[PDB]
RNA sequence: GAUGGGGAAGCUCCGUUUCAAAGGCCUGAUUUUAUGCAGGCCACCAUCGAAAGGGAAUCCGGUUAAGAUUCCGGAACCUGG
RNA sequence: UUGACCUCAAAUCAGGUAGGAGUACCCGCUGAACUUAAGCAUAUCAAUAAGCGGAGGAAAAGAAACCAACCGGGAUUGCCUUAGUAACGGCGAGUGAAGCGGCAAAAGCUCAAAUUUGAAAUCUGGUACCUUCGGUGCCCGAGUUGUAAUUUGGAGAGGG
């Protein structure tokens, strides 16, 4: 997997940037109902099936 | 009589081929330069590790467009900053961006160019 | 802040290209300052000005091409009307109104008359 | 190539097999000397050209429209009659003095009955060689039939 | 003119003259491709009465079609059902071979419209047809009042929907008591006769 | 696994040099201009298929919190022009 | 030798066109079984589901090679009715239209087959210009192996 195609690495980059908690100022908006990041992914729990 | 044919194989004869002379243009407005100097060089990288190379190795670190190759990066650096480039090394970072290590020739100092740009 | 489209339209293409280069230099300079300051909202104004200048340049270049093809039966496809694919394949008004000489004579001789049941 | 080979084998196949008399009569064509004499007479009655028709109309317009003529300021034309439908009608009305028949018509049914029609109507006919040659005297690429109805004294 | 003689002579197919012509022509067709362009109609009289005109925009194509029944395409003949449906060999295709010829020519020239077709020749293996095609993009057709109806989008792929003369024959589109099942479409008639109609005030 | 072809109502199937008019680099000819025009050459006739098969060419020393036969210093080699 | 014709090719030749999607409704092809018959094979489910090809704002059908047997009606489509009827069916289970009558909506038509023959009178394209969903002039080409005008059965045509 060290020798990887560009398609695999590009999707790996996208998953890396999405692995963050919810920004705090989102909860302070008017009529906000989002409490947490429901799509959080961790490498030890669910695989990407890429 | 008849033409003398020394070969029993018949082949397609060669006929005149004309070049295109369109009645109207395909797009009528050429697109501008898709990768100019300001698009090849996006912004300098100013992490602590990158700053050491500027002071020590005479190397400037830049974030560049994913579509730019080493020829375009060298040409852009010379035109934007009026310097000379010895060689360029590039890599694709884990976040999907391209980083270029640009080493200047001995006639130029990477430190005084870096603060001329504004970053330190 | 920002450029005005109506002001740009009163300028030639030589000085429109120069302004585009000047804005590109300014945008690059602001990117360096963004790496040291906590926030820098001025970056958005320069980007929109670059978009506005490119729009005005494109309008002038396309308009000059329209004058070059004025009256000619063939024009570039990007300068033709869009409509839909089906509408562009339909018969024109002239073609859809064609009749034979046999039918034209009948129409002139016996048209739909106007009448009323009064007396 | 395939189109060349199919072209030569069809010629062979049409003579290897027996040919019925209705089709076999077209193997006899007018000889060189008589055909040359025939075309000399037919060349004297060429149809008017498009350019020549231009002069007649502009002369006729300047003659009858302003001169109050009876549309008869021009002499009666003499020309070779052509057209398969036109010529067949002329033969059925006993108006053709001589009919030329081409032996090269690939859809042969178009012309296969003409010798019998001419024979029954009493119109002399000749099977001449070359449909392209007949077209030359009617300003066409191909004519496949030609006829004379009225000839100068 | 000569068209009248052509019509009557074509009906004597077993005369000595026509037997000779049909033998030499059936060989010539077999040496060409299954579908190929024809420079001119081989039966100009027959083409005219089907709507053909000798002007730019009219195209003639020739096509051969295999004869015989339609074998059921099942592996090894097994049908996996009741014995009433176990037939394999004596089954007949509901469309004619003439219809099949038009369909394959239609796909070959998808920029054209199929007008009509007619029989020309046959042997033990193939039946031969010539298909009449009209170009809906040519200005000679779009400006022609008698033929610009074909340019309407409702007439695209007439042979695919059985709107040609051979298509309407196989659909049973005729008048009279003999065509009660297929007067105005077999499936539409079946829907009408199998529909329960209820009104607001029940009858 | 395309094409040329032949099957199949059809989605598609067969077949891989096949019943095909299947193509281009050595120049000469030209100083209107770019390559039209003369000999001859060659008929091989798509493409995909290996990070363990075949295959042009790099080594030592040093350096980072985390990279290196890729960076630094020194010393070589191959291909194209 | 040269110039035509016919047929067949080539070009990143000039200008166009086809594919895919959607698919409730529409036009065709192909095509079951569960089920019912208190078993079951014909039958039934059903000329249905699934599969495949092709359209539109509607589609299809349509101006009789019709219905009738009457004092006759008069293109097509839909509604009410005819009618669970005539008829079909191991005449078992089951299946099953049509003419008339009332109504909604109403609309008619054109090619082939004839010599313009004292005049291919017809048409694509190119080009210049203009009043540009087109028009005029000019020039090639298509076409007599038939393009216009004229006539479609209710008629109609050539003469007086
Ligand atoms: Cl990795
Ligand atoms: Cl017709
Ligand atoms: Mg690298
Ligand atoms: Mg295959
Ligand atoms: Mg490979
Ligand atoms: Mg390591
Ligand atoms: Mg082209
Ligand atoms: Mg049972
Ligand atoms: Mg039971
Ligand atoms: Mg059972
Ligand atoms: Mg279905
Ligand atoms: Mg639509
Ligand atoms: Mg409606
Ligand atoms: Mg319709
Ligand atoms: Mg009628
Ligand atoms: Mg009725
Ligand atoms: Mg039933």
């Amino acid at each position: 997997a060290a020798q990887k195609s560009f398609r695999i690495k590009q999707k790996m980059a996208k998953a890396k940037k999405q692995n963050r908690p919810l920004p705090q100022w989102i909860r302070l908006r008017t009529n906000n109902t989002i409490r947490y990041n429901a799509k959080r992914r961790n490498w030890r729990r669910t695989k990407m099936n890429i | 009589a008849l033409k003398v044919r020394t070969s029993a194989t018949f082949r397609l004869p060669k006929t005149l081929k004309l070049a295109r002379a369109p009645k109207y243009a395909s797009k009528a407005v050429p697109h501008y330069n898709r990768l100019d100097s300001y698009k090849v060089i996006e912004q300098p990288i100013t992490s602590e590790t990158a700053m050491k190379k500027v002071e020590d190795g005479n190397i400037l670190v830049f974030q560049v467009s994913m579509k730019a190759n080493k020829y375009q990066i060298k040409k852009a650096v010379k035109e934007l900053y009026e310097v000379d480039v010895l060689k360029v090394n590039t890599l694709v970072r884990p976040n999907g961006t391209k980083k270029a290590y640009v080493r200047l020739t001995a006639d130029y100092d990477a430190l005084d160019i870096a603060n001329r740009i504004g970053y330190i | 802040a920002g450029v005005k489209a109506y002001e740009l339209r009163t300028k030639s293409k030589e000085q429109l290209a120069s302004q585009l280069v000047d804005l590109k230099k300014e945008l690059a300079e602001l990117k360096v300052q963004k790496l040291s300051r906590p926030s820098l909202p001025k970056i958005k104004t320069v980007r929109k000005s670059i978009a506005c200048v490119l729009t005005v340049i494109n309008e002038q270049q396309r308009e000059a091409v329209r004058q070059l093809y004025k009256g000619k039966k063939y024009q570039p496809k990007d300068l033709r009307a869009k409509k839909t694919r089906a509408l562009r394949r339909a018969l024109t008004k002239f073609e859809a109104s064609q009749v034979t000489e046999k039918q034209r004579k009948k129409q002139i001789a016996f048209p739909q008359r106007k009448y009323a049941i009064k007396a | 190539p395939e189109y060349v080979r199919v072209q030569r084998q069809k010629k062979i196949l049409s003579i290897r097999l027996k040919v019925p008399p209705t089709i076999a009569q077209f193997q006899y064509t007018l000889d060189r000397n008589t055909a040359a004499e025939t075309f000399k007479l037919f060349n004297k009655y060429r149809p008017e050209t498009a350019a020549e028709k231009k002069e007649r109309l502009t002369k006729e317009a300047a003659a009858v429209a302003e001169g109050k003529s009876k549309q008869d300021a021009s002499p009666k034309p003499y020309a070779v009659k052509y057209g398969l439908n036109h010529v067949v009608a002329l033969i059925e009305n006993k108006k053709a003095k001589l009919v030329l028949i081409a032996n090269d018509v690939d859809p042969i049914e178009l012309v296969v009955f003409l010798p019998a029609l001419c024979k029954k109507m009493g119109v002399p006919y000749a099977i001449v060689k070359g449909k392209a040659r007949l077209g030359t005297l009617v300003n066409q690429k191909t004519s496949a039939v030609a006829a004379l109805t009225e000839v100068r004294a | 003119g000569a068209y009248k003689y052509l019509e009557e002579l074509q009906r004597k197919k077993q005369s000595d003259v026509l037997r000779f012509l049909q033998r030499v022509r059936v060989w010539e067709y077999r040496q060409k491709n299954v579908i190929h362009r024809a420079a001119r109609p081989t039966r100009p009289d027959k083409a005219r009465r089907l709507g053909y005109k000798a002007k730019q925009g009219f195209v003639i194509y020739r096509v051969r079609v295999r004869r015989g029944n339609r074998k059921r395409p099942v592996p090894k003949g097994a049908t996996y059902g009741k014995p009433t449906n176990q037939g394999v060999n004596e089954l007949k295709y509901q469309r004619s071979l003439r219809a099949t010829a038009e369909e394959r020519v239609g796909r070959r020239a998808a920029n054209l419209r199929v007008l009509n077709s007619y029989w020309v020749n046959q042997d033990s293996t193939y039946k031969y047809f010539e298909v009449i095609l009209v170009d809906p993009q040519h200005k000679a057709i779009r400006r022609d009042a008698r033929y610009n109806w074909i340019c309407d989008p409702v007439h695209k792929h007439r042979e695919a929907r059985g709107l040609t003369a051979t298509g309407k024959k196989s659909r049973g589109i005729n008048k009279g008591h003999k065509f009660n099942n297929t007067k105005a479409g077999r499936r539409k008639t079946w829907k009408r006769q199998n529909t329960l109609s209820l009104w607001r005030y029940r009858k």
